[PDB]
């Protein structure tokens, strides 16, 4: 419960769609149920609900800027062998010379 | 050759067998080698720890979306004090009637065994809490 | 690698599902392609012949010595003459109540399919005998 | 023995080269000797010695 499972630093400006459409998560536990909190600094930006492997994403469109770090915070204890979570973000193709 | 219809068949099959534990029972852990089948009696296996199946321990079976089976949730057993230290190789389950129900397998969490051990061996007297368990009818 | 007790467990489930046909039932034979699962309705396949399961369709169930599975003898529906030609590829089972039970594919006499035929090529007006067929379930 | 060390959720349809070419492993343990197995769903799909 309340474990900062994973984080990442944003290097280039990025845009995420509404409700994180296109993101996906998977885990072996066919019954494990819980809710994951997706924070940005100290501001709530998204959350996901789990019900026997049923993942539901809920959030609105938002931006990401260099200098920002995305933070993932759990809610309650979980039991499983592995949990897979992945988000989809849109980045421009500006070359770096 | 068979694709059991979930609501018509798989749920019925799940309820029929898992409902035998409505009165509860106990779970027995024994050293190896694992008996070939439930009809093979205990001859040299060493007990390591015992557990109590909550009454009821199963049922009702419920559908699992996006999966090729139907599951029935299982109850959570109490943390029972293990006996003498030993490396488990198999285990046996008993209903409250004291009747053999099936044979199981032992493996670390990474393995598929319903015996979801966090560690290979269990010491003596160290109460171990069972993570969880359940039974799912294949389809 | 769960193994069931043939007496207390295996035959209970075997009876739990096979007895559903004690009121009788029916079977369907269709060409390809096979729909994904029973809950998917027939769309365009062509029916070739239908059989009716005399009541009781099954029961009682016994043990199979020298095997890891249990079985249950089933009734023998009478011969049926196909109304249409073609090649059977897929079959669906229909109880007298009208509810689906499950589905299975077809196969040759050397196949393990839910339906075994010397010839998978059929012509309207030529029936065949359902000599025997039985249920099985690994323990 | 029999322990999972990594997993990942595939986002967009992807192809895998034959023999897992391009893939590479490195470690400090010059005496390490073992075998790895690649599993998707239920059945193994690749192995590395």
């Amino acid at each position: 419960a309340d474990e900062t499972v994973g984080v990442h630093a944003v290097s280039h400006e990025t845009v995420i769609p509404s409700n994180m459409a296109g993101s996906i998560m998977v885990t072996d536990s066919s019954t494990l149920d819980g809710v994951l909190n997706v924070m940005v600094g100290t501001s709530v930006v998204g959350t996901v609900t789990i019900t026997d492997g049923a993942a539901v994403f809920a959030s609105s469109e938002f931006n990401l800027d260099p200098g920002q770090l995305v933070r993932i915070v759990s809610t309650s204890e979980g039991t499983f062998e592995y949990v897979g979570l992945t988000l989809v973000g849109h980045r421009q193709v500006v070359y770096v010379d | 050759a068979i694709r059991f219809h979930p609501t018509n068949a798989a749920l019925v099959a799940c309820n029929a067998v898992v409902d035998l534990f409505d009165a509860g029972g106990s779970i027995e852990v024994y050293t190896g080698p694992q008996p070939n089948d439930p009809t093979v009696a205990v001859s040299t296996q060493t007990l390591l720890v015992t557990f109590a199946i909550p009454a009821p321990g199963y049922g009702p079976a419920e559908l699992v979306p996006g999966q090729n089976y139907v599951r029935a949730p299982g109850a959570l057993p109490a943390v029972a004090v293990p006996g003498a230290s030993g490396v488990a190789a198999w285990a046996r389950v008993k209903n409250n009637a004291g009747d053999v129900i099936f044979d199981g397998d032992v493996g670390t969490s990474a393995s598929s065994a319903f015996v979801r051990l966090s560690t290979t061996n269990l010491t003596a007297g160290v109460g171990v809490s069972v993570t969880a368990s359940e039974y799912r009818q294949p389809t």
